[PDB]
C-alpha cells in the first residue's frame, strides 16, 4: 500500500468519497434530527438507536478509510482533527455499551448524557460535512468580515476574564459569614459575578442586601458593576462596528 | 430558569456543566447578535450619509 | 435671580428669541419665577408639594448654564434635536399601532389580562416595558394562561422588531452624527492652525526680503 | 554589584521564569486555602498549611524583591510611574504578616483588600502582551478623551435623582404593610442607588408595578417623568459614549493613516534622492 495506493486512495476518494459520504450523511441527518425531536422519540425507542449505531458503523468505516488514508495531512485539517476525536469518543462509547457486564450506575445516568451530547456534537459535524455545497457567498463574506478582528476580541474577553475573577475574588472575601448560600463556592460565585454582569436581578441583590446589615458592599458591587459593562460592552460595540468600517470603507 | 435547574445534585453534578455551557453560549451569541445589529445599522446609514 | 432676569430684561431679548441657550435660560427663569411666587406665598387652591427640589434642582441646572466647554459639547450634538424628534415619533406611531393591536387582542375579549393589555395607560406602559428587556417574562407568565397560543409568538415578533429596531437604530444614528459633527469641526481647526502656519511663514519671508533689501541698500551706500 | 545586579537579574531569563512562576501559582493557590479550613481531610491539613506557609515565602520573596529594588535609584523611585504603585501594592502585601504578628487580627482585619490588591497587581504583572498594550493604551486615550462627558452624566444623574427624592415621595412614606420596594425611594443615596438602578434599566417594569400600589393620581406627572428619567438617560448616555469610543477608534486609524501615508512618502523621496545620488556620480 504504498504511494501508488495513495494516488489510488486519492482519486477514489474524491468519486466514493463524495457520492457515499454524502448520500449516507444526509441521511444519518435525517435520523438525526427525528432522533432529538422530544415527542417523536416515544412514536420510536426501537428503530432510533438502531440507526443510530447503524450510522455509527457507517462513520467508524469513515473513520478507517481516513485512517489508511494520506494520514500526516489529514491531521492538518482541524476539522478532521474534530472528527478524529469525534470518531474516538464514539468508539468509546460504544464498546462501553457493547461490553456491558459493568459495576458502575447505568439507566440513563450522568455518563448517558455525556453520551448524548456527545451524539449531539457527531450531528453538528454531519451538519458541517453537508454543507459543502452552496453555503451562499453574502454570508460567506459577512462571516468573513466577522472573523478579520480575532486578535482584538480575544484580548478584550481575556480582559473581561481578568475583571470579573478578580471581581469575584474581591466579592467572596468581602461576603465570608454574610449568608453565601447562593455563593458558597467558586462555580456559584462566578455564576452570580455572570448575572451581576448580565443585568440580571442586582436591585434584587441589592434588596436582599438591605435586609441583611451590610451596605458599603451595595456601593462596591455596583460601581464595580458600571464600569465593567461600560467599558466592556462600549469596546466590543466600537471594536466590532470599525471591523466592519474599514470594509465598508473598501468595495 | 436558574432556580429552575437549580439543586440538580446541590454542589456540581450537571448543575455546573450545562449551567456553564449554555451560560457561555449565552453571552457569546448575545454579544455577536447586538453587535451585528449594530454594526450592519451604521452600515447602511454610512450609505445614507454618502 | 430677580437681579439677573432684570439684566436679562434689556432689549437684548431681541437675540434671546431665535438663540440656543439664552431662551432655555430666560424660559428657566420664568418657570423659576412664577410657581415659588404661588408656592412660598400661595395662600391659593392647589393639590399638594411636588415641585421644591424640582425648583431647586432648575436653580442646578442654572448653575450648570455656564462652563463654555459644556456649551461647545451641546452646539456639537444640538443638530442631533431633529433626528431624536423622528426617531422618537417612529417609536410613538409604533407604539400606537401595537397598542391598538394589543387592546383588541388581550383587552377586548375580557377573559383576563386586564391591566396589561386592559386600560389605555397601563397597555402603553406595558408595550413601553415589552419592547424594552424588562419585565417580559413575567408579563409571558402572565399572558400564556389567558388561552392565547398565539400570544407567545406576537410579543416574541414585537420584541425581535421594536427592542432591536429602537436601539440599534438609535445607536448607529448617533454614533455617525457624532461621527460627522466632530469630523468637520476637527477639519475647521486643522485648517485654521494651517493658515496660521502659513500666515507666520510669510511673515517670516517678508521679514527675510526686508532684512535683505536693508542690507543691499546699506552695501550701495556704504 | 548593587545597581549592576539588579541589571543582571532583570536580563536573565532564569529569574524571570521562576518570578512568573511564583506569581501564577501564588494566583493559583490563593484561591484553594478559603475552601475548606476544617477537619475534612486530616492528612491534608499539614500540607495545607505549609501551601499557607509557601504564601508566607513568596511575601518572604517580595521582601528581597524589594530589597533588589533598593538596588536601584533608590531614594529617586519613591516618586515614578506605576512601578511606585507596584512597590506600595507589595508594602500593603507585607503588612497582614504585621498585623497578624502584633495585631490580632479578631477585627476588621480587612486582609481580604490587601489580598485582592496583591492578586491585581500579580494580574497586572504577567509581562502584559502587545494586543492587550494597545488597546491599554487606547483605553486611557480614551478616557483622557472622556472630559466633559463624564461630567454632564453625574450632573444629569444629581438633578434628577435631587429632583425625585421628592416625587414618589408618597411611595416609600406610605403605610401600606404590603411592600417590598419601600427602601428604595425612602433615603437620598437610596435615591441615588435607585435611580442607578433606573440608569441601568433592570426591572424597571416591576419597579413601576411595585409603585403602582401607590394610590394611582391619574399618572399625570410622576409616571411620566421617571419614565422620561430613564428612557432619555439611557438612551442619550448610551449612545454618546459609544460615539466618543467610536470617534476615539477612528481618531486613532486617521493618525495611522496619516502617519504610514508621510512614511510612504518619505520612502518614495528617498528612492527619488537615491535615483539623483546615482545618477550624480
Amino acid at each position: 500500500l504504498l504511494g501508488l495506493q495513495q494516488m489510488i486512495l486519492s482519486l477514489t476518494q474524491s468519486l466514493g468519497f463524495e457520492t457515499f459520504i454524502f448520500i449516507v450523511v444526509c441521511l444519518n441527518t435525517v435520523i438525526l434530527v427525528a432522533q432529538t425531536f422530544t415527542e417523536l422519540e416515544i412514536r420510536g425507542e426501537w428503530y432510533f438507536m438502531v440507526l443510530d449505531s447503524i450510522f455509527l458503523s457507517i462513520y467508524v468505516l469513515e473513520a478507517v478509510l481516513k485512517l489508511i488514508a494520506l494520514g500526516l495531512e489529514y491531521f492538518y485539517d482541524p476539522w478532521n482533527n474534530l472528527d478524529f476525536f469525534i470518531m474516538v469518543m464514539a468508539v468509546l462509547d460504544f464498546v462501553l455499551l457493547q461490553i456491558n457486564s459493568l459495576s458502575y450506575s447505568f439507566y440513563n445516568h450522568s455518563l448517558f448524557r455525556i453520551l448524548k451530547v456527545f451524539k449531539s456534537m457527531r450531528a453538528l459535524r454531519a451538519i458541517r460535512v453537508l454543507r459543502r455545497l452552496s453555503i451562499l457567498t453574502s454570508l460567506h463574506e459577512v462571516a468573513g468580515t466577522l472573523s478579520g478582528s480575532l486578535p482584538s476580541i480575544t484580548a478584550i474577553l481575556t480582559l473581561m476574564f481578568t475583571c470579573l475573577f478578580l471581581f469575584s475574588v474581591v466579592l467572596r472575601a468581602l461576603f465570608q459569614d454574610s449568608d453565601p448560600k447562593r455563593f458558597q463556592n467558586i462555580f456559584t460565585t462566578l455564576f452570580t459575578l455572570f448575572t451581576m454582569l448580565t443585568l440580571d436581578d442586582w436591585s434584587l441583590i441589592y434588596i436582599d442586601n438591605r435586609a441583611q446589615g451590610a451596605w458599603y458592599i451595595i456601593p462596591i458591587l455596583m460601581i464595580y458593576i458600571v464600569i465593567q459593562y461600560f467599558i466592556f460592552l462600549n469596546l466590543v460595540i466600537a471594536v466590532l462596528v470599525d471591523n466592519f468600517q474599514m470594509a465598508l470603507l473598501k468595495g | 430558569i436558574y432556580t429552575d435547574f437549580q439543586m440538580d445534585e446541590r454542589e456540581y453534578a450537571m448543575e455546573v456543566g450545562g449551567a456553564i455551557y449554555f451560560a457561555v453560549f449565552i453571552t457569546l451569541g448575545a454579544f455577536i447578535g447586538l453587535n451585528l445589529f449594530v454594526v450592519v445599522v451604521t452600515t447602511n446609514l454610512e450609505q445614507m450619509m454618502k | 435671580y430677580v437681579c439677573e432676569f432684570l439684566m436679562k430684561v434689556y432689549v437684548d431679548p431681541i437675540t434671546y428669541w431665535k438663540d440656543g441657550y439664552n431662551i432655555l435660560d430666560v424660559i428657566i427663569l420664568i418657570i423659576l419665577t412664577i410657581p415659588y411666587l404661588l408656592r412660598k406665598i400661595k395662600g391659593n387652591h392647589s393639590a399638594y408639594l411636588h415641585f421644591a427640589d424640582g425648583i431647586q434642582s432648575l436653580r442646578i441646572l442654572k448653575l450648570i448654564s455656564y462652563s463654555r466647554g459644556i456649551r461647545t459639547l451641546i452646539i456639537a450634538v444640538g443638530e442631533t434635536v431633529y433626528t431624536v424628534a423622528s426617531v422618537l415619533t417612529l417609536l410613538f406611531l409604533l407604539m400606537f399601532v401595537f397598542a391598538i393591536l394589543g387592546f383588541c387582542l388581550f383587552g377586548v375579549t375580557d377573559r383576563g389580562d386586564l391591566e396589561n393589555w386592559g386600560n389605555l395607560a397601563s397597555a402603553f406602559f406595558t408595550l413601553f416595558s415589552l419592547a424594552t428587556v424588562d419585565g417580559w417574562t413575567d408579563l409571558q407568565e402572565e399572558l400564556d394562561k389567558r388561552k392565547f397560543t398565539v400570544s407567545r409568538a406576537f410579543t416574541i415578533l414585537f420584541i425581535l422588531l421594536a427592542s432591536f429596531i429602537f436601539l440599534n437604530m438609535f445607536v448607529g444614528v448617533m454614533i455617525m452624527h457624532t461621527e460627522d459633527s466632530m469630523k468637520k469641526f476637527e477639519r475647521d481647526l486643522t485648517l485654521e492652525r494651517n493658515l496660521a502656519i502659513m500666515e507666520e511663514k510669510q511673515i517670516i519671508l517678508k521679514r527675510q526680503q526686508e532684512e535683505v533689501n536693508r542690507l543691499m541698500n546699506t552695501q550701495k551706500s556704504g | 554589584p548593587l545597581s549592576l545586579w539588579a541589571g543582571w537579574v532583570l536580563d536573565s531569563s532564569v529569574f524571570s521564569k521562576f518570578i512568573i512562576s511564583l506569581i501564577f501559582l501564588n494566583t493559583f493557590v490563593l484561591m484553594v486555602e478559603i475552601e475548606l479550613m476544617e477537619s475534612t481531610n486530616t492528612a491534608l491539613w499539614p500540607v495545607k498549611l505549609a501551601l499557607e506557609v509557601a504564601d508566607w515565602f513568596i511575601l518572604l520573596s517580595f521582601i528581597v524583591e524589594i530589597l533588589l529594588m533598593w538596588l536601584a535609584s533608590f531614594s529617586l523611585f519613591w516618586k515614578d510611574a506605576w512601578n511606585v504603585f507596584d512597590f506600595f501594592v507589595t508594602l500593603l502585601s507585607l503588612l497582614p504578616e504585621l498585623v497578624v504578628l502584633l495585631g490580632v487580627p479578631a477585627h476588621s482585619v480587612w486582609l481580604q483588600l490587601l489580598r485582592v490588591c496583591r492578586v491585581l497587581r500579580s494580574l497586572k504583572l504577567f509581562a502584559r502582551f502587545r494586543q492587550i498594550k494597545v488597546i491599554l493604551l487606547a483605553l486611557v486615550r480614551a478616557l483622557k478623551s472622556m472630559t466633559f462627558l463624564l461630567m454632564l452624566l453625574l450632573i444629569f444623574f444629581y438633578i434628577f435623582a435631587v429632583t425625585g427624592v421628592y416625587f414618589f415621595r408618597e411611595y416609600s412614606r406610605s403605610t401600606i404593610e404590603g411592600l417590598e420596594y419601600n427602601m428604595f425611594f425612602s433615603d437620598l443615596l437610596n435615591s441615588l442607588v435607585t435611580v442607578f438602578i433606573l440608569f441601568t434599566l433592570d426591572h424597571w417594569y416591576a419597579v413601576l408595578q411595585d409603585i403602582w400600589k401607590v394610590p394611582e393620581s391619574s399618572r399625570v406627572f410622576s409616571s411620566i417623568y421617571v419614565i422620561l428619567w430613564l428612557l432619555l438617560g439611557s438612551i442619550i448616555f448610551r449612545n454618546i459614549i459609544v460615539a466618543m469610543m467610536v470617534t476615539n477608534f477612528q481618531n486613532i486609524r486617521s493618525e495611522l493613516s496619516e502617519e504610514m501615508s508621510h512614511l510612504e512618502v518619505q520612502y518614495k523621496a528617498d528612492m527619488f534622492k537615491q535615483q539623483i545620488i546615482q545618477r550624480r556620480q
